[PDB]
């Protein structure tokens, strides 16, 4: 009658150095799925389908996305399970935009100068561009909930007038106009007003900008220069 | 080689890199991942689906403190993992 | 905010960066040099001299092993040094 | 009558951990210059301009380009020198295409909660793209020696034929034709022949190629994809 108790330990395990005359088998199957807990917070689900001499099982996950991260968790077994009459675990916090390489091996494992390595499964965490994880603490502060509602009107061949709703977070904004090459680049500063919350930017453009694409990049101090962007198109206004 | 939108920065870069598996049963970590430049030349910022011939791709390297299980006993030697590809301008003389 | 030809690799990348100083009186090394992205946006390979807004300058980071002489007694903590910048394609919502 | 002796040591100095009630001063000046040893070898010249209690000064070599650099050596003294009536050192190799920051501080140094750090000097080591450093072992294979004598002739608007000497080093060659944008792109494979060392390449082009610049890119296995290229101009050939 075994149950699942799981903990945390990263680094060298005590049985990794030690030798073992007899070795267990290996995890026949292994699976991973993302399960979201109700309020957000996200925790990884590790379920595997598996002999008489066997001690525990270790899981190590590695993340590599603009940073370095490395965590491991070992789950021990309470008592032997002879009966044929499959476990699971919820033990890893998942960040945003992070690829995960996860692999597990039984303990003790194959002795050195011998073969039979383990197997691993792979999975990529959802980004910030989706609706499920758009309410995260990072995303909203980075601009996920803000609705610019861009309404850009082409004044004439040389000038384009852009209307966009402001926010208390930022005061200066980028501006890009890309159809085939760069024809418009400008930098502006605007003070935020509670009475009036719509902006008016005049930018010179080289060439015909009809039907171009307007791309708005705000300068929020909390997200640097790689901040989220919002789509806009040239809308002719009478 | 192509640039995607979600990320992270591995499918989003002008010189993208995929992570190869170097499994060693006596190294800690047991699984590392080197960056391999799938693009011989850099991609256009117009689309990102196709490359451009005007650029070059070069790796960067770093010394990462790994552990090896040499005869067991612990020991410390640096290892040369490839972090990422960056786009570098050509050098032309004559 | 320009790219030269000799290099090395710091004045040769599309989004160059300069090395800035961080000094302490109980650290090994005494002088560390983080990477600081200079050009706000990546330059055009047509010239290599002036910048174009079609790309983004995003830092990369790794953890470096340092020794601290905290009150003597030595200390070993992970440290944060930016290695280099990369030119990543933007994220657009909508 | 002091004399110069220097060793090698990287890490924490035995005086770094210990404390000292009395601390000496600091070096008045330190200038570092590059010197070349006759055969090549390139070595930086470390010379510092220098109280009754004083032992040594440490020299470290640190720079960063595609890599890191880190090496430190000590420099003991023999006797005290009260006489008012310059020291130097030659013990450090110079790499290829690397910046260099040289660090030196007297021993013992300042304690905690104190001031008076060491100084640093800039230095830019040129690569092997200059005629003085042009025969170095690494990039001499990479194409420093080869003289393409590249000659580009245009048969007609759609095609341009490229004439250049082949080499036993390479077998597959890529080309660039860049005047305003990319108008030419092809990849060719040519075997070097001892009897005839003068090959023919055909590359189609789009648009008017008069006045363009023909640029060659070899795939020599020693230099990967960042190989040195050779400039060429289109020549109207009768
Ligand atoms: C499993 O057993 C080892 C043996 O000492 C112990 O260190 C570890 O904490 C145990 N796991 C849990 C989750 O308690
Ligand atoms: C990651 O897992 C996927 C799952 O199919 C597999 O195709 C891929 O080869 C794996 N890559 C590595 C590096 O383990
Ligand atoms: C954009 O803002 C300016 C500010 O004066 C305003 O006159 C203009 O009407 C706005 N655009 C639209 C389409 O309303
Ligand atoms: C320098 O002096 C130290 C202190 O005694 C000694 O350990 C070291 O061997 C000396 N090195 C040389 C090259 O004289
Ligand atoms: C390079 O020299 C300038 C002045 O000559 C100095 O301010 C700067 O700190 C030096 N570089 C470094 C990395 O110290
Ligand atoms: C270029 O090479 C071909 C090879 O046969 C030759 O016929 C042609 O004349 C060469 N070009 C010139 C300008 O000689």
């Amino acid at each position: 009658e075994p149950t699942v108790q799981c903990g945390s330990e990263t680094g060298p395990s005590p049985e990794w150095m030690l030798q073992h005359d007899l070795i267990p088998g290996d995890l026949r199957d292994l699976r991973v799925e993302p399960v979201t807990t109700s309020v957000y917070s996200i925790l990884m689900n590790v379920s595997w389908v598996l002999i008489r001499l066997l001690k525990a099982t270790k899981i190590c996950v590695t993340g590599k996305s603009n940073f370095q991260s490395y965590s491991c968790v070992r789950c021990n077994y309470t008592e032997a399970f002879q009966t044929q009459t499959t476990f699971s675990y919820i033990g890893f916090p998942v960040e945003l935009n992070t690829v995960y390489f996860i692999g597990a091996h039984n303990i003790p494992n194959a002795n050195m100068n011998e073969d039979g390595p383990s197997m691993s499964v792979n999975f990529t965490s959802p980004g910030c561009l989706d609706h499920i994880m758009k309410y995260k603490k990072k995303c909203v502060k980075a601009g996920s909930l803000w609705d610019p509602n861009i309404t850009a009107c082409k004044k004439n061949e040389e000038t384009v007038e852009v209307n966009f709703t402001t926010t208390p977070l930022g005061n200066r904004y980028m501006a890009l106009i890309q159809h085939s090459t760069i024809i418009g680049f400008s930098q502006v500063f605007e003070p935020h007003q509670k009475k009036q919350t719509r902006a008016s930017v005049v930018i010179p453009v080289t060439g015909d900008s009809e039907g171009a694409t307007v791309q708005l990049t705000p300068y929020f101090p909390t997200c640097g220069s790689d901040c989220i962007r919002h789509k806009g198109t040239v809308v002719l206004c009478p | 080689c192509r640039a995607s939108e979600d990320g992270p920065l591995n499918s989003r870069a002008i010189s993208p890199w995929r992570y190869e598996l170097d499994r060693d049963l006596n190294r800690l970590p047991q699984d590392l991942y080197h960056a391999r430049c799938l693009c011989p030349h850099c991609v256009s910022l117009q689309t990102g689906s196709h490359m451009d011939p005007r650029g070059n791709s070069e790796l960067l390297y770093h010394n990462q403190t790994v552990f090896y299980r040499r005869p067991y006993c612990l020991e410390r030697r640096l290892y040369r993992v490839s972090l990422a590809c960056v786009c570098v301008r050509p050098r032309v003389m004559g």
